[PDB]
């Protein structure tokens, strides 16, 4: 039940703004993070925000230019992607906790997904 | 029946209120109107830190330690608590960490408001889990010029 938008071709260096929405009444009882996954790579961490949206975690690849932000009377998260670079390039998915009111070091670090977005491309030139 | 009343942070993590760094005057409010004219149980620290007997309440202390103030009423197990309170239709359990853990097992109903914030602390409200705990209400609020982060009232029911 999540669905994101945003995306696409950026040349190096911009920016790109990403958003995801979801539907249902318990979306602001949940953590939500974003993800990234390269063809044959790894699925790689890239942000979680807890449910009110007051804090923030990133991963140390992405920490200083890249935003998540939440609005829960839209039931909706954003990536804001600062100072793209190529290896930035990737499909990338929100997805939501499965256990409500958890941190956002838990979210990463103890995984339990309860839904997840389609994806959405990101691929920055050179 | 037993309840157990509690504020909670990200992680169930709970604390003094007076050291949570926070400020929810809404949640405040929220407490006292739902344990008002009710017996509330309560451990050693949680005495301490509150300062003084909450009043309307009949205020009762579980402690190993004797009695240092006759305002309220000192016990040394949960059962003892238990029948201290009386012919009563609802308990209010109102912790702390080791309080609400002993009384979890007896209890029908929480009111839990969650707190959207990150606090280090190593006490913990117990493991309630959605198989044992229907949630029959839940109340969203976000932050304002009185009331520092988002929180969310919350009761449920022992299924
Ligand atoms: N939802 C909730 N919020 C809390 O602050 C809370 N606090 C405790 C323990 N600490 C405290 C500290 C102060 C007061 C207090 O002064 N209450 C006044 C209103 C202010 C009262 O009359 O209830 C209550 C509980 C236990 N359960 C809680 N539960």
């Amino acid at each position: 039940q999540l669905q994101e938008s945003g995306g696409g071709l950026v040349q190096a260096g911009g920016s790109l703004r990403l958003s995801c929405t979801a539907s249902g009444r318990t979306f602001s009882s949940y953590a939500m993070g974003w993800f990234r996954q390269t063809p044959g790579k790894e699925r790689e961490f890239v942000a979680a925000i807890t449910w009110g949206g007051s804090t923030t975690l990133y991963a140390d690849s992405v920490k200083g230019r890249f935003t998540m932000s939440r609005d829960n009377a839209k039931n909706t998260v954003y990536l804001q992607m600062n100072s793209l670079k190529p290896e930035d390039t990737a499909v990338y998915y929100c997805a939501a906790d499965g256990s409500q009111y958890r941190s956002t070091y838990s979210f990463r670090d103890k995984p339990d997904y309860g839904s997840w977005g389609q994806g959405t491309q990101v691929t920055v030139s050179s | 029946m037993i309840s157990l009343i509690a504020a909670l942070a990200v992680d169930r993590v709970i604390g003094m209120e007076n050291a949570m760094p926070w400020n929810l005057p809404a949640d405040l409010a929220w407490f006292k109107r739902n344990t008002l004219n009710k017996p509330v149980i309560m451990g050693r620290h949680t005495w301490e830190s509150i300062g003084r007997p909450l009043p309307g309440r009949k205020n009762i202390i579980l402690s190993s330690q004797p009695g240092t103030d006759d305002r309220v009423t000192w016990v040394k197990s949960v059962d003892e608590a238990i029948a201290a309170c009386g012919d009563v239709p609802e308990i209010m359990v109102i912790g702390g960490g080791r309080v609400y853990e002993q009384f979890l097992p007896k209890a029908q109903k929480l009111y839990l408001t969650h707190i959207d914030a990150e606090v280090e602390g190593d006490t913990h409200f117990p493991d309630y889990e959605p198989d044992d705990w229907e949630s029959v209400f839940s109340e969203f609020h976000d932050a304002d010029a009185q009331n520092s982060h988002s929180y969310c009232f919350e009761i449920l029911e022992r299924r």
